[PDB]
């Protein structure tokens, strides 16, 4: 989703989300300090490949370890 | 007549009647000429 | 298996960062004034052959080990 | 008012638009200077609005789009009829339905090929069909192949007679504006003419036709000689020994004493114990009362006689204190935007297919329909397929009304506007019931996982652990289960098997429908359902409502309905077009359906479908492990994925073979899909740069520049790629498994 | 702390650039140096958001308006909260 | 093994090109004659000439890494 | 010497019958953007902001959140209905910025007393090489 | 006439609904402790920490690892004590975060009549530290008195 969603339609659902933590009563006293935005593109296309390689990285080490160690061999 | 010649030869009618033949006479190759694995006749 | 499969990931991750660094070096550090005619200049010089020899042996293997394994399967 | 307003040969019947590409726009018509345009001329092709402005011609050439869609469909339905005249052993399967698989299809004899005609039973080698078209034919009373062959000569005559009117009503005979804008003569027509028509006639089919035939074939006796369908009409007294009222004539009929048909007009309900189908007199009494129904219901608007209602004054009498002035102004959006109506079908069109499915997996309406499992699967997966794209469809044409045909100046809605007022708050409220089913959907699964990983089984959300009981569903399925008793007395029984009871159906050794048991697994599945359906709702409804405006682009319809971004600019601002939200949602459908389906099939398997044994026991095709492992997603990925795609991939050498090389295929298709779903257009361009250098060198370049897919192009394209591939893959997993084993 | 906006000695005097930009960051300035005696120029960069409307429609064979991405401020990153 | 090898060969062959291409692009090619001033990582060039995402070197790196995980795996 | 239009405070306001899409906290703590023109005669138009709103005869005056939004708003007046509009950007402190026509002249059109920001006399491939840059706060197009 | 605009003015963001500006509503969301700007912050923030940590016990105990134990009483009591250690940390956080020594402060000085009114001390680094303190005071005392009620003086209940 970092990898085939992109940024507008995150950051009109981010505004809107802005907007009802701004009108929810009991919820106005906590404000940010920093503005929230969508990710960058090449942030996240960073984001997307980091999730994608842990993914690969996790996954064939798990099968390649419990192939060989449920049986050695 | 003319425009329905153009219409013949624009690419996907002619692609179409020319991959269709190709299609065909391969097919009738590999009738008549089944399971080629190599080039026996030289 | 575990190391194999370790060291092997590290090679393409430690190979796919030398070619960004010198990307890094051709937009940064490259200087055309002082390598004028040199054999890094010739390289941008004839990249469009490079490049397109490499698609041609890419394309080349992909289709006829994919028409290969597609025959057997 | 409402008269035929026709003009005539509006255009003139000529191959000279044929031979000029792209002739309906201006800007196409010009001639390729890249290949850019190619894939424009594809896409613009029925983009009607934005050929022309005039709104007549836009629906002349609708009604003759129409005619076109009308006179393909006559054509398939002539080629099933044919392919089940000749190439097919139906004949064979009438005798022994319950042994001989269907089979409509052949291949021919080459390339080794013909490993593919299975022995699908009855003398007969061939590909077993899915689509259930044995199962029709066999209510519809047909018992020869003669008779198919007529239906498909029939459907041949009709398809040329629909290709015949959609020329004649586009190039000689051209219906007006105000001929498409009479909307209450339609709706009558439609309601009393076609629905109500249709029903009373195919009523009269099976109270004449189906009915005695399938007596016959159910009593035994011999199809061929079984007496003849006109035989029975010609012949009342033959009609009248299987159903004595038919002595009386129509006479109790127009005496009002209808009660003396109730030997082949009965409230049945359940199943028929000999076939496995709902019974043919419910359905011709259900067809009956439908026509009956849709025609009293036909009468209601207004036309050229004073009686009748108002389509306008009914929008406009109702507002209430919080919408203001209510619906007013809606009839004239309407009945001026082919887009509006369009997203309302459609989504329409979608939820009764959906509803179809259902009602056609919980009540069989054919002989020998439940009992025949793959049937079963392939028409529920393919009516959910269906109606997820149509309702996708809907919102992405709703946008296309709000980007286009949407203005306030002139045909203007207090109700539009009031939730374009609104809508952050909608978005938000609709953003936090996502996120909160979501969590409480999904990470009861992780929670799950982790206590089973764990060796903690008792702090699950199992039903031997901490139960979340569907109580809702249990009590609505004791209510019908007990509807005959107090509530519907006129019923002998249920309106399904699926709600409870010691009712069960078994036809030739095999379960047909049995009372689904509700647990804390069909409560977590259920609540992902709902979480799925509310993420794609999401998605959709912020790219209707957000098509024209929104805080980060206040000039976005201007920019148009289908544009890639607006640059790098305000952080980026990608996909935020409603086209890109319709293309983000097509991923979400699929999710959806796909888990749909996937929960159907393992519940199907596990708690219904089976075998009984002689003895009165009965053993399913898993063993009912659905209410155990289907909570985690481990087991979802072993005991379902896992263990029934062994059906899958070990079809090679044998009459499936076809199945595996499509879930290969599937998978590739899938994982090509990522290349357009991951990349962007500048590098492909640059690319193809060198490789046009290339071409250069050797005199060879083309003068119709190589481009690169443009960006919405590259979309579409994944998108498409990765719904065929991620479908094709459960066509070929359901189709072989569901073969092998049922 | 804006995105930098410059106009480059090629430009025609079109004023296409001017009339696509969103957030009034050109203008149009008397010049010498084309038919149009007239040039581009960015004296509010402050307000650009870095849409690059501006140089989609630039027919140059190269832009002669060029917007280069830097710091991005609560205007330059379209925040409207 | 031939066919393993080849299609290791066609792997090694496509992330050398996605690489190379990026490293001798990464200047300025004809769709962005002025890419060295534009930094090697920048999302985009705006959807003008018909469009540029993915259009500068780090995405390059970013699209080899998929196919250095392939070929490893 | 054309003046900037001072900003009245009381101009009447579009009816509208109020949307989520207004202001926000950023008009209290940062500007907000305030937009007049002139109708000749009472209709309708889209707000920016979602929804639509009646516009009065005589003056009218709206404030928004960003200068995008006057900016678009000010563009479909001019070529829809034809106003005259201008914008002002107001601060917290209650300072007010004449915005849009900078010279009474729309930016499009030519007009003399304008100074040239950010003008580069060469060629876009005449810029100089990142490595000459180096080490160095000014970039190669500030140059 | 029942959806107006936020307090007349449609150009804000935000709507009057009978949801947000009912008088039942509007009565409700005033006497709540947060929205008491003229009594000390301390108090407030003891009442929160007293119905947070209050209703915090029950899920923990109800629902933890050894809710089936002995000691289901307590550890779990334990754990919603130790979210109130956490909860009033990340307040204490933000009291740090968001307002300075120097500054005064920052809540509106207006009501919806436009009428002036003393602004609350609850947004001020004081008045936000005060409230930390209570509602960390209030949520111990809480979680000591729900343990009390439902497993010291063991008194009747459904215990869900
Ligand atoms: C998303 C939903 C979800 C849910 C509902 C649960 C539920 C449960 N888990 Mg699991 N779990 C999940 C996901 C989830 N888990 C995930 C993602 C993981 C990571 C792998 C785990 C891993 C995990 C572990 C390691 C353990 C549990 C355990 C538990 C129990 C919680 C114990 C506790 O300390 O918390 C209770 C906390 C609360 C403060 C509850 C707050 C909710 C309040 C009451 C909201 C009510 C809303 C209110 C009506 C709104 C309106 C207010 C009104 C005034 C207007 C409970 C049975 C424990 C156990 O084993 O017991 C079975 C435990 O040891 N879980
Ligand atoms: C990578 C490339 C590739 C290659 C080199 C081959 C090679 C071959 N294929 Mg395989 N195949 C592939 C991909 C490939 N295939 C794919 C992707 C599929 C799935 C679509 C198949 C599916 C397939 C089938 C179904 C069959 C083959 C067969 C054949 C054989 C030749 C057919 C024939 O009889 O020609 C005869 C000669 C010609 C047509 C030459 C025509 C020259 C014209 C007439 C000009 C004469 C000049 C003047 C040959 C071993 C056949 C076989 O029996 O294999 C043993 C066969 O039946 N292939
Ligand atoms: C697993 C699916 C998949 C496949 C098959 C490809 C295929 C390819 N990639 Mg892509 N790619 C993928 C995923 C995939 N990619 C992903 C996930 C990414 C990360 C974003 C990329 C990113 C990427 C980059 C960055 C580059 C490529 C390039 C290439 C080419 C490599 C050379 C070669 O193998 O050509 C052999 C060709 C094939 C395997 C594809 C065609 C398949 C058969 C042969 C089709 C024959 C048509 C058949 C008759 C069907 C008819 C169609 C219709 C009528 C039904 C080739 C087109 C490189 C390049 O462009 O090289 C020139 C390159 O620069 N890819
Ligand atoms: C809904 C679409 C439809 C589809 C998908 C099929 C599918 C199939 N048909 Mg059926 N069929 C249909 C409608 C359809 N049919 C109709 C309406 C009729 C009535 C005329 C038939 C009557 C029919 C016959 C008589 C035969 C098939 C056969 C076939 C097979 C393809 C062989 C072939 O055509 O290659 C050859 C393709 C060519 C391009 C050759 C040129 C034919 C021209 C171009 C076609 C249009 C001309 C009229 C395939 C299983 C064959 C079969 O299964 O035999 C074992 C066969 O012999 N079909
Ligand atoms: C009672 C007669 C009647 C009937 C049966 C229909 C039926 C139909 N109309 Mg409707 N329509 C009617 C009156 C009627 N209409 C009137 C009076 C108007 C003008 C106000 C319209 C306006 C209208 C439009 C604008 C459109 C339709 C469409 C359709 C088709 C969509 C449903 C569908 O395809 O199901 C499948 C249904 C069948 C195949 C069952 C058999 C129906 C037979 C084949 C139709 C013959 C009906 C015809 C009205 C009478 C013959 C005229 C004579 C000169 C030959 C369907 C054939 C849509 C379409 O598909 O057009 C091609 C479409 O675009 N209708
Ligand atoms: C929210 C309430 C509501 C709902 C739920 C529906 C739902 C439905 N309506 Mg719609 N409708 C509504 C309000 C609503 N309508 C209002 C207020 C009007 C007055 C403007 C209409 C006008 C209308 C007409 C005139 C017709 C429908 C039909 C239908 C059904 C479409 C059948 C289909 O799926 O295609 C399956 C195939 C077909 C049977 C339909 C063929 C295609 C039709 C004829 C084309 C629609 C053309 C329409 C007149 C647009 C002309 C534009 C003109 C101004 C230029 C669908 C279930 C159709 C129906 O009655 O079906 C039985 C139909 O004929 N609707
Ligand atoms: C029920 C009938 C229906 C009708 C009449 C329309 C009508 C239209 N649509 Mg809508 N639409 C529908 C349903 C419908 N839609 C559904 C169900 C969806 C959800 C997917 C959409 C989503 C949609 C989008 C996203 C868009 C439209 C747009 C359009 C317009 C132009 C269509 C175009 O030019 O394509 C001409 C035809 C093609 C491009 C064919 C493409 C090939 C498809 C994608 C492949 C199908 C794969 C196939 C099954 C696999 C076989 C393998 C192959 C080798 C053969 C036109 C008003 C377009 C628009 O208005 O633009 C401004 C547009 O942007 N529609
Ligand atoms: C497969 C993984 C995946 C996951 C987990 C998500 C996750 C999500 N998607 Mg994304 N998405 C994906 C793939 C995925 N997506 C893909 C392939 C696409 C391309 C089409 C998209 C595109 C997309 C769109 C277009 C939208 C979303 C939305 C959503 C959000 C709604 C769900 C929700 O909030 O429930 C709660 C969260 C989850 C179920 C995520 C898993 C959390 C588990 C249950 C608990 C983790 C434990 C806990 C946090 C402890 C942390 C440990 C600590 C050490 C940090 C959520 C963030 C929708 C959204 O924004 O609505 C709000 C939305 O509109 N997604
Ligand atoms: C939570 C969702 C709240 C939606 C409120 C919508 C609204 O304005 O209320 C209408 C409906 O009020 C409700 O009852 C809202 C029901 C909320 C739940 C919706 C889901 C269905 C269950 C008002 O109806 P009316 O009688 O004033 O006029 C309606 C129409 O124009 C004809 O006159
Ligand atoms: C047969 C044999 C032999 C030999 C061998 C050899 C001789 C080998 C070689 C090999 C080689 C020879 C290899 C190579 C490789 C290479 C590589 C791997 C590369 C890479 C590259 C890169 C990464 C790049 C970078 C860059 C760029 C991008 C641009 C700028 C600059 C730079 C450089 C930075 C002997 C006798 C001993 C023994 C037996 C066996
Ligand atoms: S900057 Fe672009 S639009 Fe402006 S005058 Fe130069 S070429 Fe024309
Ligand atoms: S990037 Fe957009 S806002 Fe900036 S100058 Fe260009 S057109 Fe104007
Ligand atoms: S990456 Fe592509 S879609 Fe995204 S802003 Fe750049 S040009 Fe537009």
């Amino acid at each position: 989703m970092f990898l085939i969603s992109w940024r507008g339609y995150w950051q009109e659902l981010i505004e809107t989300l802005a907007w009802a933590h701004e009108r929810t009563p009991l919820a106005n006293l906590i404000r940010w300090r920093d503005k929230p935005v969508a990710l960058s593109i090449v942030q996240a296309r960073l984001v997307g490949l980091a999730h994608f390689s842990v993914g690969y990285i996790f996954t064939y080490a798990a099968f390649l370890i419990a192939s060989t160690s449920g049986k050695f061999g | 007549m003319r425009d329905f010649k153009t219409y013949l030869s624009v690419a996907p009618v002619l692609s179409t009647l020319w991959f269709g033949s190709l299609a065909g006479l391969l097919i009738e190759i590999n009738r008549f000429f089944p399971d080629a694995l190599t080039f026996p006749f030289f | 298996a575990a190391l194999y499969t370790h060291h092997q990931y590290i090679a393409g991750f430690i190979m796919t960062g030398a070619f960004a660094h010198g990307a890094i070096f051709f937009i940064r550090d490259y200087n055309p004034e002082q390598n004028e005619d040199n054999v890094l200049a010739r390289m941008l010089d004839h990249k469009e052959a490079i490049i397109s020899h490499l698609s041609w042996a890419s394309l080349f293997l992909g289709f006829h080990t994919l028409g290969l394994y597609v025959h057997n399967d | 008012e409402v008269k035929i307003l026709v003009d005539r040969d509006p255009v003139k019947t000529s191959f000279e638009a044929w031979a000029k590409p792209g002739h309906f726009s201006r800007t196409i018509a010009k001639g390729p200077e890249t290949t850019t345009w190619i894939w424009n001329l594809h896409a613009d092709a029925h983009d009607f609005d934005s050929h022309t402005s005039d709104l007549e011609e836009i629906s002349r050439k609708i009604f003759s789009a129409h005619f076109g869609q009308l006179s393909i469909i006559f054509l398939w339905l002539s080629g099933m009829y044919f392919h089940g005249a000749r190439f097919s052993n139906y004949e064979a399967w009438l005798s022994d339905p319950t042994h001989i698989g269907p089979s409509a299809q052949v291949v021919w004899p080459i390339v080794g090929q013909e490993i593919l005609n299975g022995d699908v039973g009855g003398g007969f080698r061939g590909i077993q069909i899915t689509s259930g078209f044995f199962q029709i034919w066999r209510a519809s009373g047909i018992t020869s192949e003669l008779q198919l062959y007529c239906t498909a000569i029939g459907a041949l005559v009709f398809a040329a007679l629909m290709l015949f009117a959609g020329w004649f009503h586009y190039h000689k005979a051209a219906p007006k504006l105000a001929w498409f804008q009479d909307v209450e003569s339609m709706l009558n027509h439609h309601l009393a003419g076609l629905l109500g028509l249709g029903s009373l006639s195919w009523a009269g089919h099976q109270i004449h036709v189906s009915l005695p035939i399938n007596q016959f074939l159910n009593a035994g006796v011999d199809p061929k000689e079984i007496p003849l369908p006109h035989e029975l009409i010609l012949n009342r007294d033959l009609l009248a020994q299987l159903y004595p009222s038919f002595a009386e004539g129509a006479t109790p009929f127009f005496t009002l004493n209808w009660s003396k048909y109730a030997d082949f007009l009965t409230f049945r309900g359940g199943l028929d114990p000999v076939t496995g189908g709902l019974w043919l007199t419910d359905t011709a009494h259900h067809h009956l009362a439908i026509a009956i129904l849709f025609l009293i219901a036909g009468h209601m608007y207004r036309t050229n006689w004073g009686i009748g209602h108002g389509l306008k004054d009914i929008l406009e009498a109702h507002k209430g204190p919080f919408t203001g002035q209510g619906h007013k102004g809606l009839y004239e959006i309407l009945t001026t935007s082919w887009h509006a109506q369009l997203a309302l079908n459609l989504a329409m069109l979608g939820s009764l297919t959906i509803v179809v499915a259902h009602h056609m997996y919980a009540m069989p309406p054919y002989p020998y329909l439940a009992t025949d499992y793959g049937t079963q699967l392939s028409l529920f997966t393919h009516h959910m397929w269906i109606g997820g794209f149509l309702i996708v469809g809907a919102a992405a044409h709703a946008a296309i009304f709000m980007v286009r045909d949407y203005d306030p100046t002139t045909r203007y809605n207090d109700l539009l506007d009031r939730v374009l007022r609104h809508r952050d708050a909608i978005i938000s409220h609709l953003n936090w019931a996502c996120i909160f089913l979501g969590f409480h959907s999904f990470g009861l699964y992780i929670h799950n996982d982790t206590m089973s990983a764990l060796g903690r089984p008792q702090d699950m959300f199992s039903d031997t652990a901490i139960q979340l009981q569907p109580v809702f569903a249990q009590w609505i399925q004791n209510t019908h289960a007990l509807a005959p008793s107090a509530t519907a007395p006129g019923a002998t029984a249920s309106t399904s098997l699926t709600w409870g009871g010691s009712d069960l159906v078994a036809v030739g050794g095999k379960v047909a429908l049995l009372p689904i048991p509700l647990g804390t697994a069909d409560f977590l599945v259920h609540h992902i359902h709902a979480f799925t359906i509310h993420v794609t709702v999401l998605i959709l409804l912020k790219g209707v409502l957000f098509a024209r405006s929104s805080r980060l682009i206040p000039d976005k319809a201007n920019l148009g309905f289908r544009f890639p971004c607006d640059g790098p600019g305000r952080g980026g601002t990608c996909q935020v077009s409603a086209w890109d939200h319709v293309f983000l949602g097509l991923f979400w459908m699929y999710n959806s359906i796909s888990v749909v389906i996937f929960h159907f099939s393992w519940k199907m398997q596990s708690d219904v479908w089976g075998s009984i044994s002689d003895q009165g026991v009965v053993t399913h095709i898993t063993g009912g492990n659905f209410a155990q492992s289907s909570i985690t997603i481990n087991g979802w990925l072993r005991d379902f994925l896992w263990a029934q795609a062994s059906q899958v991939i070990q079809s090679y050498g044998s009459s499936l073979s076809a199945y595996g090389l499509f879930f290969l295929g599937a998978h590739f298709v899938w994982a090509f899909s990522l290349m357009f779903l991951f990349s962007g257009r500048g590098y492909w361009q640059e690319l193809i740069e060198s490789i046009v250098w290339a071409h250069n060198k050797l005199k060879v370049a083309p003068a119709t520049q190589p481009r690169a897919l443009s960006i919405v192009q590259g979309r579409a394209v994944g998108v498409t790629h990765y719904l065929l591939g991620g479908i094709a893959t459960t066509w070929a997993f359901f189709l072989a498994r569901i073969i092998a084993v049922g | 702390m804006s995105h930098s906006v410059k106009i480059y000695d090629t430009c025609i005097g079109c004023t296409q650039c001017v009339r696509a930009c969103p957030t009034d960051v050109l203008e149009m300035i008397p010049w010498d140096g084309c038919k149009a005696k007239q040039i581009a120029s960015a004296p509010r960069t402050e307000d650009c958001v870095g849409c690059k409307r501006c140089e989609s429609a630039c027919p140059t064979d190269f832009l002669s308006v060029r917007v280069y991405l830097w710091h991005e401020t609560t205007r330059s990153m379209g925040l409207g909260y | 093994d031939f066919l393993v090898h080849h299609a290791i060969a066609l792997g090694l062959h496509t992330t050398t090109l996605i690489l190379v291409k990026g490293a001798l692009d990464a200047r300025g090619s004809k769709l962005m004659p002025d890419k060295k001033d534009f930094g090697y990582s920048f999302p985009c060039d705006g959807p003008g000439r018909g469009g540029t995402c993915d259009i500068s070197a780090w995405d390059a790196f970013y699209l080899a890494v998929f196919w250095m995980l392939n070929t490893i795996g | 010497g054309f003046t900037p239009p001072e900003l009245d405070p009381n101009t009447p306001s579009p009816i509208f019958a109020g949307s989520t899409g207004g202001l926000l906290r950023k008009a209290q703590v940062e500007e907000f953007y305030v937009i007049t023109w002139e109708s000749p005669k009472e209709q309708i138009f889209e707000m920016p902001t979602g929804g639509a709103a009646i516009m009065r005869e005589g003056p009218n005056l709206l404030k928004l959140a960003r200068k995008e939004q006057c900016l678009a708003l000010g563009t479909r007046l001019r070529s829809k209905y034809k106003i005259k509009y201008q914008f002002y950007r107001v601060f917290p402190s209650g300072e007010v910025q004449y915005l849009h026509p900078k010279d009474g002249v729309y930016p499009e059109k030519v007009n003399p007393g304008r100074q040239g920001v950010g003008l580069n006399m060469r060629s876009i491939g005449k810029n100089v090489s990142p490595i000459e840059v180096k080490f160095t706060g000014k970039q190669p197009y500030d140059l | 006439q029942v959806i107006q605009p936020l307090n007349g003015d449609p150009f804000i963001g935000g709507l009057e609904t009978p949801v947000t500006s009912s008088p039942l509503i509007a009565w409700y969301l005033s006497n709540l402790p947060a929205y008491r700007t003229a009594v000390n912050p301390l108090l407030r923030g003891v009442e929160v920490g007293l119905a947070h940590g209050f209703l915090l016990v029950g899920p923990f105990v109800k629902a933890g690892p050894l809710r089936n134990t002995e000691y289901a009483g307590a550890a779990g009591s334990l754990a919603a004590a130790g979210l109130v250690v956490i909860l009033s940390m990340c307040l204490t956080m933000y009291g740090i975060a968001s307002f300075k020594e120097g500054e005064p402060s920052i809540a509106p000085a207006l009501t919806l009549t436009g009428r002036k009114k003393q602004p609350d001390q609850l947004q001020s680094a004081d008045g936000w530290a005060k409230f930390t303190g209570g509602f960390f005071f209030g949520g111990v005392s809480g979680v000591t008195w729900a343990c009390f009620l439902m497993y010291v003086l063991d008194l009747p209940y459904y215990f869900k």
